RNA sequence: AAAAAAAAAAAAAAAAAAAAAAAAAAAAAAAAAAAA
RNA sequence: UCGGAGUACAAAAAACCCUCCGAGUGAUUUUAAUCUAGACAAACCAGUCAAAAUAAUCACUUAUUGAUCCAAAAU
RNA sequence: GCCUAACGAGCCUGGUGAUAGCUGGUUGUCCGAGAAAGAAUUUUAGUUCAACCUUAAAAAUACCCCAAAAACCCUAAAUUCCA
């Protein structure tokens, strides 16, 4: 009996998208925080956005997650319109990641007393 | 040598700055603030202030924006902050009131476009 | 349609770029590129 | 015969294919309801 | 071989001669550089982000790709 | 077909302890600790990596783990992560 199943190429590995660090994790500058294919979490304070929508930590610190108000860039039109048609009482919210800096910025050392 | 917050960037405006010039145009009054990333309002010039209120006519005028501009310039120098960032909107940047706000600011001696960070 | 691999030549020195071009030839290839030796912005010309 | 412009000034309306987006402020603390 | 869904409902992973859609490139212009912290991913090989320091986009965008050796070429 | 009681290619001696990812065997006693299939592969009767594991060594935290936290329409048992 002809057993042809017409479907092809279901097979891909998973991309291991997801959250790499968790709230209250210590982080060094450069660590990737989470990696996603669509924006699930947006970059907050001290979190840089990679061209593939990676989130990495800019400072040395503690990673925090947050629900905050979303005010799209006036250059990006779709989001501008989505913001436009809302009923007059409602604001948009999203989830952000943050780094909270640990090390102080610097120190004043006494080099020489002349 | 301090920190800014390099970040956000799905949102607007860019929150990287020490001092952000903020200009709110109400249908009535022109208000200009200078803010710290902490949200604190450092130095402000508003029209509802009796000082600017009594000295001139028609609050919504381009003239009143020049005025609030150089009043905030004066007050800024007195506060010793010579550097702040301004992020107007694409449509806002073309209006006369704002061009004259920026000219009042420049003649005042106040430099926009904040100096870079050292070892960022 | 096809894709042609073309080798660009800089005005000065031995700097050589390699890039792809279109069969239909939408935009003929002439570039402003970076030369390492003089550390400059250059005019690169399409060659073989 | 029962309670005074559409906070102590501020924040819809009106004038450069049809829309949409660079004038104005209870009167002299002590004029809505419920009984031939 | 390569990628999107489901199966696999909320960190990752996850099978079939399972259920369904795709790719072995187009379209532009703005020619999208060097050098180095820290990372994801990962048997290995391949894959990925990227601060500081010097001086690419749209097409669901994600897939548009082949290791050594050996050949031709010029620098 | 037949070529000396086995001819799809004679018999013998060499090469020759041919070569078998395939069967079959592998010898005293007593104690410690102990494994279940992720990848590629003329690969799926096999190998070579990872993971688990055994024997030594050096160290510092390991499991368990309350809040808090992880998405957008609907979405159970539950996960991940931490004092
Ligand atoms: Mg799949
Ligand atoms: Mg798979
Ligand atoms: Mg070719
Ligand atoms: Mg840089
Ligand atoms: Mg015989
Ligand atoms: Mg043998
Ligand atoms: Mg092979
Ligand atoms: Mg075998
Ligand atoms: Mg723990």
């Amino acid at each position: 009996t002809g057993g042809s199943s017409k479907n092809l190429g279901g097979k891909s590995p998973g991309k291991r998208f997801g959250i790499k660090k968790m709230e209250g994790h210590y982080v060094h500058a450069g660590n990737i925080l989470a990696t996603q294919r669509h924006f699930r979490w947006h970059p907050g304070a001290h979190v840089g956005l990679g061209k593939n929508k990676c989130l990495y930590a800019l400072e040395e610190g503690v990673v925090r997650y947050t629900k905050e108000v979303y005010v799209p860039n006036p250059s990006n039109s779709e989001a501008v319109d989505l913001v436009t048609r809302l009923p007059q009482g409602a604001v948009l919210y999203k989830t952000f990641v943050h780094v909270v800096p640990a090390k102080p910025e610097g120190t004043f050392k006494l080099v020489a007393m002349l | 040598v301090a920190r800014k917050e390099r970040g956000w960037g799905t949102v607007w405006p860019s929150r990287e700055f020490w001092h952000r010039l903020r200009v709110i145009r109400t249908q009535h009054h022109i208000e200009a603030l200078v803010e710290h990333r902490n949200g604190q309002v450092v130095v402000s010039a508003s029209t509802r202030e009796w000082a600017i209120k009594k000295h001139l006519y028609s609050t919504r005028n381009v003239v009143a924006c020049e005025s609030v501009g150089r009043v905030l310039a004066e007050r800024c120098l007195e506060a010793g902050i010579n550097f702040m960032v301004y992020h107007p909107t694409p449509w806002e940047a073309a209006s006369d009131s704002i061009k004259r706000l920026q000219h009042a600011m420049t003649e005042g001696g106040v430099v926009l476009r904040e100096p870079r960070r050292i070892y960022e | 349609s096809k894709t042609i691999l073309v080798k660009m030549m800089s005005q000065a020195g031995t700097g050589f770029s390699f890039n792809t071009k279109r069969s239909r030839l939408r935009e003929k290839l002439t570039l402003l590129h970076y030369d390492p030796v003089v550390k400059k912005k250059v005019l690169f010309v399409e060659q073989k």
